């Protein structure tokens, strides 16, 4: 998966994340309170590790932001492994450079599947959510 | 090679590579760049010998009684440079091109309230064309090519043998496809057999 | 009793224009592209007669 | 648009044999599952069989009397396991080359036709549940 | 942005900005949206008059029937623009086109948002005045 | 004599042009405009003059029939332009020359007339505005001109002599079809022949 | 189009290849896997477009008839792929094109299905599965192509043209055999015009 939330109220900076990324501008950390508050790195979360981000400050549910989104989105446009005549042709720039690709096929097969998706007995699992301006 | 594998590969490049193996040489791995004179020889080649041989008419590829609407406020039905043949359903035609649109040389107007209706012939792609079609065309750009762009003469005399016999598979095709009879598919004749 | 049209596909005379025609229709073709297929049998018909 | 991994034909009782218009890299990753009241997945070799790199041919014949009105032919491309890595002191080839970009193309590709596992607009200006039921839909108003 | 983005139409316009990036003109895809969805041709319907705008060859509006236009880009997936050939040179080009074209798909995987249900302010799932059907 | 080269380049015809080109192996320029490109040049003027001379031959599609030119109101004269490639009368023997650009009536030895005459005119059209066989035709015959002219390949001139031929071919086979014509009732003597 | 070089190699696949390259003097390889062998790459490579350029034309053992192709369910469309070397009618004139990788009725301009359609339709095989002398005629006309590109010499394209002549007698001769074609009852017309 390639988003994942932790609410937790009391005094906590360190959110493992699970998803692997390629760069640290994929990870994106947004608050979900009453309105979505995006956050930037340097002020707000430092990655104490490659696997865990620490947010600065409590950020608990005591503010409205509660719980804290971690969703990785890769940059389409900017390509990590660029593949230059000259330079030694690098086993790892070869792994990597299909990888990022498959970032995104997976942060995609996530956001199409968030408005409504299948459930494990292959049927379309609703949120409890009426199916309004349908059309007769 | 491990694993039982079904891919497919683009069949310009394909033919791309066929048309460079005609005058031997190397296949080229991709075909966009706009700096590989080979490719875009080879691309246009192929695009004017795929143009030419559908503009000659064919069963599978003349589209009877297209209804072609004109402009709702100017009345000018576009004459298209992807038409490769516009005929009327029977008889005389009327309709040629002046300007980018369609005139009626009879009435002398380029006006048209309702749709007219033609026999015409659009402009498909390479790999809309059949097999033995796409042989044809393939051929008949390696030929033209070695023509314009490698001018042996023992090649030339090889691939005019090839083309012939590639464009008489597809003429076979053609009869195949259309089906054609001269005592109950003939205009005239099925009228003559009743009794 | 058959017809059978057999038509050259190295000529240039398509079935196409010939069926589609009129009685008196100017058609593009040549008439040896044009032949029919025939039961070549008659010196075995004349001993068989 | 038009979903090109996926393919479902309907099952008649009679027909066995079903084409495989999409591409593969491993017939591991060709799915054939019956749909009807439920998705019963088959399996490679005693349910189905390649008879044909495009044809598969099912052992016994399927229909609505078994509870199946359809058959769905799907490629899920393994996104874990690749089939290609590239080491430090291997020849680069070709093929190596071409099967890496290709299992790329097919986990983008199954990813851009996933309206198949949500609700997306068909070839017509409709919204397509697909032979599945809209669970937990609950009370409406 | 985004792969895929809606015109309205009005008799008075020809020309449509193409903001995305394309590597082949047939990835994109013109189609006139009204009651009735129809797919326009390379050079009957509309050209490139330049790299990032389509200008049609006949205005569309409502008379016609068709009130929006639709820029799609539809990176092929079967037809890839690279193949790697036994005995050729190796080059950078040929590994980077064929990492774009796999990115130009999965950005169109990650659009598919358009062509589904959507969510409301309320949260809901707005059918746009579309049927469900099986 | 239309000028070929003073106006906007057409995609046909810079398709036409690099085609003429590619004939003796020159590859395509991007443009039509002036960059001192001799044999883009020497490509266009033979482009422009092998497409007078085909649409000068006369074809069903081509030839406008019952056409009226209309005369000067104060001089009385009808312009005789060189873009008139044929110039007939509708019927029987023609009796309209051109006379120091204008209109002449040879039998009745006068360049004035009080209202329009009615001609079977070839007018000059585009390249583009050219049938697909017909331009793929001027096409060829422009590259085995401009071959036999500015390079002189013997092993291109025989292609090229071929390739026109087959051109031509293709051309016929759509002038017929096109024309859709008849000796039995489409015949202007035989029709009336048919009566009973 | 089918790729060629993406799968495991056949004995037959292998000896086919390795029969192109004797054509013109080249030893024979050992595998087909790539080892940068430029000239086993081109002989693969022609030995494909024989394969596929021969079935195309249309056998007995090759056309399969009266075929149903299914159309999706949701989306009503069948796809007409690359590898359908030849899609007919099963009587009459045909009516099914390609039109954007879809069967299109050209007749009823519609690419919509309601159920599967019957057609006559050839689909590429395997060059394993060829019959003997129809792989020989392959190999022949692949070698005798893979010369005249890649060598060229005369002397060798003199005999592999007596060759494929031959290989195509051959073929012809099993047409006929596996055909059986009989023109008084296995006549369309002729069988009913033998019942008294």
């Amino acid at each position: 998966k390639t988003v994942l939330t932790y609410q937790l109220d009391g005094s906590n900076r360190d959110f493992n994340i699970p998803f692997e990324y390629l760069a640290r501008k994929f990870v994106v950390v947004t608050l979900i309170g009453v309105d979505r508050k995006v956050l930037t790195i340097n002020t707000d979360y430092r990655f104490a590790t490659r696997t865990t981000i620490s947010l600065t400050k409590a950020w608990g549910p005591a503010d409205g932001y509660t719980t804290i989104e971690l969703r990785r989105v890769t940059s389409t446009t900017d390509r990590l492994v660029d593949f230059t005549d000259g330079s030694i042709l690098r086993a790892y720039d070869l792994n990597v450079a299909q990888i990022q690709t498959m970032h995104v096929a997976e942060e995609a097969r996530d956001l199409t599947t968030d408005t409504i998706g299948v459930n494990n007995d292959g049927h379309l699992d609703a949120r409890g959510r009426r199916i309004v301006n349908l059309a007769n | 090679r491990s694993y039982d594998m079904n891919v497919e590969t683009a069949a310009e490049l394909s033919a791309v590579n066929d048309i460079l193996a005609s005058i031997g040489e190397p296949p080229v791995s991709t075909l966009e760049g706009d700096a590989n004179a080979d490719a875009a020889n080879a691309r246009r080649i192929l695009n004017k010998i795929n143009r030419q041989i559908q503009s000659r008419g064919w069963t599978f590829n003349i589209e009877e009684g297209i209804t072609l609407l004109p402009d709702v406020y100017s009345n000018l039905i576009v004459y298209s440079d992807d038409y490769l043949s516009l005929m009327s359903t029977s008889g005389q035609s009327i309709y040629v091109n002046r300007g980018g649109y369609v005139y009626d040389r009879t009435s002398q107007s380029d006006r048209f309230d309702s749709g007219i209706t033609v026999n015409i012939i659009r402009l498909r792609d390479y790999d809309e064309m059949p097999e033995c079609f796409r042989y044809w065309i393939v051929t008949k750009a390696s030929r033209q090519f070695n023509n314009r762009f490698f001018g042996a003469p023992e090649v030339e005399g090889v691939l005019q043998e090839e083309e012939d016999e590639a464009r008489r598979l597809c003429m076979e095709y053609e009869m195949d496809y259309g089906g054609y009879n001269m005592l109950d598919g003939d205009a005239f004749t099925s009228g003559l057999l009743t009794r | 009793s058959k017809v059978i049209g057999l038509v050259n596909p190295a000529g240039i005379t398509q079935p196409r224009r010939l069926t589609k025609a009129q009685t008196g229709d100017f058609v593009t073709g040549r008439p040896e592209d044009i032949s029919f297929l025939q039961l070549e049998k008659q010196a075995d018909f004349t001993v068989a007669k």
